[PDB]
RNA sequence: CCUCCGCAUAAGCCUGCGUCAGAUACUGACAAUUAACAGCCCAAUAUCUACAAUCAACCAACAAGUCAUUAUUACCCUCACUGUCAACCCAACACAGGCAUGCUCAUAAGGAAAGGUUAAAAAAAGUAAAAGGAACUCGGCAAAUCUUACCCC
RNA sequence: GCUACCUAAGAACAGCUAAAAGAGCACACCCGUCUAUGUAGCAAAAUAGUGGGAAGAUUUAUAGGUAGAGGCGACAAACCUA
RNA sequence: GCUAAACCUAGCCCCAAACCCCACCUUACUACCAGACAACCUUAGCCAAACCAUUUACAUAAAGUAUAGGCGAUA
């Protein structure tokens, strides 16, 4: 009778309460028997990095210089990135400079993304 | 003896009343869409 | 009469758009817009596959194309096989020729009462009454429980003989033993795959019980026909197999030769449960299997009158009724319906106990029958150890 | 260890913790991406331990020392997301011309409202999936009523708003 | 990380990995007596017991013998002014046991 | 509705097939029929009414033994487990059959007439004419569908031309090909019009729901009407 | 409303809170032909019998290490019957259930119409041991009632459910594998097979390597404290009829290679509050540390057999009522 | 002194007598229910599956019945997610009503008919009653007893 | 989600007499004969007693179906959210 | 002297002008499996005709004119 209610797992006949989760990504599947195989592969690993030695702390000194906010844009990066072997190149086939023709093939296709964060 | 005809179960309430039921019907959808233009903030059950 | 509504059979495609039929124009479809709409034609897509290989996913070659598909159709004798004609279409399809009642070669093992257990009587009540009534927490235990404990039971009470007979340690009881054996009957492709219940299995061949006179004296035997039911009737025909004779086991497996096969028809349900003549039909089918596995291993793939009688033993029981077989295979030449033929003992429907009260039955608060088995025959019990016995 | 969800056990009890400013996003867009995924944990790390305190604060119903560092630090690694994520949106752009990570389409839902229809990863076609087949992507033609409806209440809706806007300026005027 | 589309795995693909976690979690006292080798999270919602082993052991080197999780649920009793129900959020409590004694 | 015909198997079986009781509603939910509803669950058993189906790869007459006759709670008439070659199945049990009897199902038409055997299939113009048939097929090959009640047998009359005159249990008559089959004897059962309910109990068991308490007024057609018998139903 | 205890327990340390739950002190320790048949046994199990299906790690344990443990206890105690007369009559059982209810401790309802109010705890223990051998004359004490060891019984500083452990409402049993009615009711020896779940290597990735031990040695006192209550209770005793004499058992508890031998002696059923408050005794728990079998299977041959630990189910099996 | 009950599961509800502080079984804050129980399953193509249940044994049936695989091909390499609280739900209410199942068959569990006084009428429930015993009344309604026979439908 | 009927697959029916019973007495359970109270009531149909059935045409939990020019009905113009 | 009494702006009405991260169709707000199923078809009635039955409305001027209409209500 309640309507306002947000729709949880906690609301419901045991089907209604088994089947709904709570937003969990999966991690396997089912087999006969209910029994859960889970694949190792879909478990996100924490590609956590050696902090030692690591010089920033979390909060920055106040007696640091203010600088203008440039947002990174497409041409910036290119300029940055591409332009100088571009330019020695042409004084002196983009894959060579950089471009890669099709995301397929890579492990981290930029588009569509098929990596976490 | 009567009063009581509110037997409540979940499993019936969204089989008769559910998003997937008022969109099954075109009736159904525009009963979705008169909640909606009504402002309901339940358009479904 | 076709069987199948057309309510239920799957619906036929809409009719396609006459878009189509028009030859030199190309079709608008929703294809691009990748989502159904009613108001564009619909898409004819090609047909898909995924491009790897995906178990829980994946769907079997057509039959034909399978390696092993043949267009001789062997007919496979399974554990679920009940045959229409029972002991008759299992002695046709082995070649084999039925004496009724166990050999007095076995039968005599227990007339000396050396062999016979201390309190046979009441050693043999208690296994029935823990199997029927003391098994479990439930009142009535069910005959998928008590059926093989049963059987467990008596197989150690039996072996509780150890020592009078140290040759019982030469013996083992093996479960989960599957075995296979193929040959032929008047050009049929006949396969046995057993399996099951427990294997009784010995470190030592059987002696044989009939003599050479006695397997001569087979070939005037005529094996008893049935028309015009075929002796294929209710076995799995198969035209995708691999014709192979397997024991079960690897080579050099200790405890090689089978000894008995314990048979157990535990459905809880009458018919889920195996009929009297089609129990016995399936020891005698599962009897020859075994040994004609073994000898195939032994004497090798050649149709011809074993020198060597191969000698099997089996007990069928559905936990009350037993049902007693002594098969010997003294020959592999299957194929002609003449000349000598194998030969089995059978002793059918030796109950071991009439019935059991679980419960004490009362009529006007006075207790007509007590709890335990009534009826209980130890001449079963006797035959029983006769056949575990023997070979010791 | 565990030690590290919680802070120093000297500052421990500190009516005030001093700390420094928040990482601005152009401080950090000047640090290599190994270094702004360290600092990620860094901040983390630290993220984790500030909400430790709130918690145990609340538990204890007393303020939190010095509660300006917990937004301090969200602001760091919110500034630390857009600049990972600046970058990558112009990688993304310079090699696919893409300006969205996600593939989606605009699309007429069953009530005739154009939505941005987010695609989703399956493993069949779209013309095999069952469930989307189900999902209904066009609106029939009893739903124009309905658009004109609600574009009818959003107009009333602003002419109300422009209306009281335009009455409200002419009262201040003469108010000054 | 959450609030991310997870990238679809198929069999034999790579492993999912991700670089820069989203979740943050909360070490909290518990409300009732626990034994010595557990500790008591909060946690977001949508990160499941394997989720946290390796959350704790990659970014705290902590060696997490069990993991338990239970979903609280978060009062929707409490109404305002307007007699609208005030939810309190549910989160999700994580019970983790260390290892080595 | 969602109804969906339980009648989707599509290959023939001896197990007894689990049914779905209709209780009178068509398929759009609405009562059709009146006065169905309830009673004791069933099984139903697939009958062969095709007599003469040679097995798979064979052909011509054959015959088959009959493993039991067994009470069908879907038939007036009780059915038979009949097997044959490699095969078993149900078929139409006639008043005489016993167990371990032999059934003989023959497409040939002799010059002269078979000598009809109660319970064997033969072409209705290979029967000597007065016998008594049942399991009648309307045309060759497509499967018996009259007299197929407990207890009803219909008479072979005439042979005239390639057909042959068939009177039903209700008299009428009928011409079909003679090639078409036809089961000799009557069917079994003979006794089930002699069957006495005895309590409502016994009706709502066989799941036929009361009458309609509404009282009718009799129109015209109440009144005994007697009819010349109809002409004869030809399929010819 | 009672918890169910677990004997074969995924749970941390289970071993000190069923050592609680049952007032048992655990102690290290204890108080050529079979060769070959073991050997056999193993080698039936691993290489000779061909199978049909392929065999999945997941059901390996089943499948394997089962059939295998079956085998070993039947061709055991067949070959040991003539040096062991007893263990001739006795009656062997193939996963049959061992139930035990008892009370142990009180509790003050926490919340509800009922809070405040004196509740007991009550413990339902549902084993099934892959197999048992029970007798109609019992075992010989293996140390005299009210044998005082120093040891003290652990003791827990929390509520029973922090340790991984539910309520339930059902049927109380109690039972020793056959009914009261059964004359073979005391217990000789019981032989457990770890599930799938308690892999020694599924441990190690979980980081519970000091858990095997606490494993094995939680499944023992379960297990064997459930079998000597239910042969108490059976022969009459109970919490205010406490046991006059001590009540013995054995157990073999094995992950198929890794095999460990418990003895335990029930001195009290005396568990209750009421019955507990000046009761001295405390029941005892031997165990040892789990040793393989064998170190390895090639085709054929067994590698490294472990005749001590052969000879430790020998000398299990040859254990006879006085 | 009462015990209709009670304890659990299901269904339903959704934090709804746990701690602290304020008020005057309320408000605010804090905490909590930890999976083994239960839910959440199953690779294809064919191919099997006549013989109820009822202690299943006799008997006895009719209304004719909940319970079964094989053949080949694929496939292990990896214990997630969700319910777990309460004095509770449907009846506008702390409603004498409705509410499936397992055990307890009177309980070990759960509860309090009397706010205090007096002991008027009338009213309700109950108990006892001289002699009589339906004379009451439309009628033996009610109560008390255990009680024959004849008629309509 | 009440109710009329139906579909799927479930569950309940102590004890006694009799014997395979739309059998008898009688719990649970279903119903609601008669009386009293109540009549803004505990209750928009209840309470107490009394009473009919209680192994069947029985009762009942779950999910589904039939929708108003209609449905369903052992016809009471019944019942289809007081 | 208590209940209370009042209050001015929250907004609204009519016009003009001007055209307006993730999740979610399965039990919505649910990461991740072979679909096939697809929309279009006269408004009626109240009411008036004092009933009702054909019938009864849905810039200016020509003009309430020509016409229609149980030639009447009215159109
Ligand atoms: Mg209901
Ligand atoms: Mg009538
Ligand atoms: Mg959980
Ligand atoms: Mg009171
Ligand atoms: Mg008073
Ligand atoms: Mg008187
Ligand atoms: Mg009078
Ligand atoms: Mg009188
Ligand atoms: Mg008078
Ligand atoms: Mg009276
Ligand atoms: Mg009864
Ligand atoms: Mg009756
Ligand atoms: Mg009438
Ligand atoms: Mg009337
Ligand atoms: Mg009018
Ligand atoms: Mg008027």
């Amino acid at each position: 009778a309640d309507r306002m209610s947000k729709w949880t797992s906690k609301r419901g006949p045991r089907s209604f309460r088994g089947r709904k989760g709570r937003g969990a990504k999966g991690i396997g599947f089912l087999t006969s028997g209910w029994r859960f195989v889970q694949i190792k592969e879909m478990v996100p690993e924490f590609v956590v990095p050696d902090l030692t030695g690591f010089k920033l702390k979390p909060y920055v000194s106040y007696l640091a210089p203010e600088s203008e906010e440039t947002p990174l844009t497409a041409a910036q990066l290119f300029s940055e990135a591409v332009a100088p072997a571009i330019e020695k190149d042409f004084k002196d086939n983009l894959e060579k400079y950089g471009f890669e023709p099709t995301q397929e093939g890579k492990l981290f296709q930029l588009y569509p993304r098929n990596f976490l964060r | 003896a009567r009063g009581n005809e509110y037997q409540p179960s979940n499993i019936k309430r969204k089989n008769k009343h559910g998003w997937v039921r008022r969109l099954s019907t075109p009736a159904g959808v525009q009963v979705i869409l008169r909640r909606m233009l009504k402002g309901r903030k339940s358009l479904s059950h | 009469y076709e069987w199948g509504v057309r309510s239920t059979r799957k619906s036929e495609p809409p009719p396609l758009d006459r878009v189509y039929e028009i030859p030199g124009l190309e079709p608008i479809t929703f294809a691009g817009k990748m989502h159904f709409v009613p108001w564009l034609a619909r898409p004819i897509f090609p047909p898909w596959d995924r491009g790897y290989k995906d178990p829980r996913f994946y769907r079997s070659p057509p039959l034909h194309e399978h390696p092993l598909y043949k267009d001789q159709a062997c007919y496979i004798f399974h554990h679920r096989c009940r045959l229409l004609e029972g002991v008759k279409q299992a002695l046709w399809l082995t070649k084999t020729k039925l004496i009724e009642g166990l050999p007095e070669k076995v039968l005599s093992l227990v007339d000396d009462p050396r062999n016979h257990i201390e309190n046979q009587d009441e050693c043999v009540l208690n296994v029935i009454s823990h199997a029927r009534l003391w098994q479990t927490t439930e009142e009535i235990p069910k005959r998928e429980t008590y059926c093989p404990v049963i059987v467990d039971n008596l197989i150690q009470l039996c072996k509780s003989q150890i020592l009078k007979h140290p040759s019982l340690a030469r013996r083992i009881c093996v479960q989960n033993s599957t075995f296979s054996a193929t040959w032929n009957r008047e050009s049929l492709l006949l396969q046995v795959r057993g399996s099951g219940g427990a294997r009784l299995s010995t470190k030592d061949p059987l002696p044989t019980i009939a003599s050479r006179e006695e397997i001569e004296a087979t070939k005037n035997h005529v094996l008893e026909t049935f028309y015009p039911i075929s002796p294929i009737i209710d076995l799995h025909e198969c035209n995708i197999y691999d014709v192979k004779n397997d024991t079960g086991f690897q080579e050099g497996y200790p405890y090689p030769y089978p000894h008995t096969l314990y048979l157990l028809d535990k459905a809880n349900l009458r018919p889920h449960r195996l009929q009297p003549d089609q129990l016995r039909a399936k020891m005698i089918l599962f009897a020859f299997g075994s040994a004609l596995a073994q000898a195939r291993l032994l004497y090798g793939n050649d149709a011809k009158v074993l020198e060597q009688p191969v000698v099997v033993q089996s007990v069928g029981t559905d936990g009350r009724v037993f049902h007693f077989l002594v098969f010997q295979l003294n020959t592999t030449d299957l194929d002609c319906n003449e000349g000598v033929k194998n030969l089995a003992w059978v002793d059918s429907d030796q109950l071991l106990y009439q019935h059991f009260w679980c419960l004490p039955v009362i009529k006007k608060r006075v207790v007509v029958e007590p709890v335990g088995p009534v009826g209980f025959k130890p001449e079963t019990f006797r035959k029983f150890l006769a056949l575990y016995l023997h070979g010791a | 260890g565990l030690e590290e969800f919680f802070d120093d056990p000297k500052n421990w009890g500190q009516e005030k913790v001093k700390s420094g400013a928040a990482w601005t996003c152009q401080q950090l867009r000047n640090k290599s991406n190994e270094d702004l995924h360290k600092l990620w944990y860094v901040l983390l790390k630290e993220r984790n331990m500030l909400l430790t305190l709130e918690q145990e604060a609340k538990r204890q119903r007393l303020p939190m020392p010095s509660p300006e560092r917990l937004d301090k630090v969200v602001d760091s690694m919110d500034a630390l997301d857009k600049v990972v994520q600046e970058r990558e949106d112009a990688l993304r752009l310079l090699q696919t011309g893409q300006e969205r990570a996600r593939p989606g389409a605009w699309r007429r839902d069953i009530f005739g409202r154009i939505i941005w229809h987010k695609f989703k990863q399956w493993v069949i076609p779209w013309h095999l999936n069952k469930r989307y087949n189900r999902k209904r992507f066009f609106a029939l033609p009893y739903v124009d009523h309905f658009l004109r409806l609600e574009r009818e209440k959003r107009a009333r809706i602003k002419a109300r708003k422009e209306n009281l806007e335009r009455k409200k300026a002419k009262i201040l005027l003469k108010k000054f | 990380a959450r609030n991310v589309v997870y990238p679809l795995y198929r069999l034999g693909g790579p492993q999912l990995r991700v670089f820069r976690t989203n979740f943050f979690i909360q070490l909290v006292r518990p409300g009732v007596a626990q034994p010595e080798d557990t500790v008591q999270f909060r946690i977001p919602m949508e990160m499941t017991r394997v989720d946290l082993r390796n959350y704790l052991e990659g970014i705290y080197n902590v060696p997490v013998a069990a993991v338990r999780t239970r979903v609280q649920h978060g009062s929707n009793k409490r109404r305002d002014h307007r007699n609208v129900r005030i939810k309190k959020p549910d989160y999700k409590v994580a019970y983790v046991q260390l290892a080595h004694g | 509705a969602n109804f969906v015909s339980w009648k989707s198997r599509t290959k023939y079986t001896i197990t007894p097939v689990k049914m779905r009781k209709s209780g009178g509603r068509d398929h759009t939910g609405r009562i059709r029929v009146h006065g169905i509803g309830g009673g004791h669950k069933q099984r139903y058993r697939m009958i062969d009414f095709l007599r003469f189906r040679p097995e798979e790869t064979k052909s011509g007459p054959f015959e088959e033994k009959v493993i039991q006759v067994r009470y069908d709670p879907c038939r007036s008439a009780d059915i038979a487990l009949v097997a044959g070659g490699s095969r078993k199945r149900w078929i139409i049990a006639t008043e005489n059959m016993q167990a371990g009897d032999t059934i003989l199902n023959s497409n040939h038409i002799g010059r002269m007439a078979v000598a009809a055997r109660e319970g064997d299939a033969h072409p209705l113009g290979a029967l000597p004419v007065g016998t008594l048939i049942n399991n009648v097929e309307s045309e060759p090959g497509r499967g018996a569908q009259y007299i197929r009640a407990a207890g009803t047998c219909g008479v072979l009359l005439r042979k005239v031309n390639g057909t042959a005159i068939i009177q039903l249990p209700s008299k009428r008559q009928m011409q079909v090909l003679e090639t078409c089959v036809a089961t000799v004897g009557r069917v079994s059962n003979v006794d089930h019009n002699k069957r006495v309910i005895g309590k409502a109990g016994r009706n709502r068991w066989l799941g036929k729901r009361p009458n309609s308490g509404r009282w009718h007024r009799k129109g015209g057609w109440a009144g005994r009407k007697i009819r010349p018998l109809p002409p004869m139903k030809s399929y010819v | 409303m009672k918890y169910m205890v677990y004997p074969q327990t995924f749970a941390l340390n289970a071993d000190r809170w069923y050592q609680y739950f049952t007032k048992t002190v655990f102690l290290s320790g204890l108080p050529a032909a079979l060769r070959a048949v073991a050997c056999d046994c193993l080698l039936q199990e691993h290489f000779y019998l061909r199978r049909r299906r392929r065999v999945h790690r997941y059901e390996e344990s089943e499948v394997i290490s089962l059939p295998f443990l079956d085998q070993l206890v039947s061709t055991l105690v067949g070959l040991l019957s003539p040096h062991n007369p007893a263990l001739a009559a006795a009656a062997l059982d193939y996963r049959c259930p061992v139930h035990f209810y008892w009370v142990r401790g009180e509790e003050i309802i926490p919340r509800g119409h009922r809070r405040g109010r004196i509740d007991d705890l009550r413990y339902q223990i549902d084993d099934k041991p892959n197999n048992q051998i029970r007798i109609s004359k019992q075992l010989a004490e293996f140390v005299p009632l009210d044998y005082s060891v120093p040891i003290e019984i652990p003791t827990i500083k929390c509520k029973p459910d922090k340790l991984p452990l539910f309520k339930r409402q059902y049927e109380n049993h109690i039972f020793v594998g056959s009914k009261t009615a059964d004359p073979c009711c005391y217990g000789h020896t019981q032989f457990h097979l770890l599930p799938d779940k308690l892999r020694r290597e599924r441990l190690l990735r979980q980081n519970c390597a000091d858990q095997i031990e606490v494993v094995f040695r939680a499944n023992a006192i379960a297990s064997l404290f459930a079998w000597t209550g239910a042969q108490a209770m059976y022969q009459g005793f109970w919490s205010e009829a406490d046991v006059t004499r001590p009540f013995v058992s054995q157990a073999v508890i094995t992950d198929g290679k890794y095999f460990s031998f418990f003895c335990y002696q029930l001195n009290t059923l005396a568990l209750t509050t009421q019955a507990d408050q000046n009761n001295p005794r405390k029941n005892i728990c031997w165990g040892t540390q789990s040793k393989p079998l064998y170190e390895t299977i090639e085709d054929n041959d067994v590698k490294g057999f472990n005749d001590d630990v052969l000879l430790q189910i020998v000398h299990f099996l040859l254990n006879r009522p006085k």
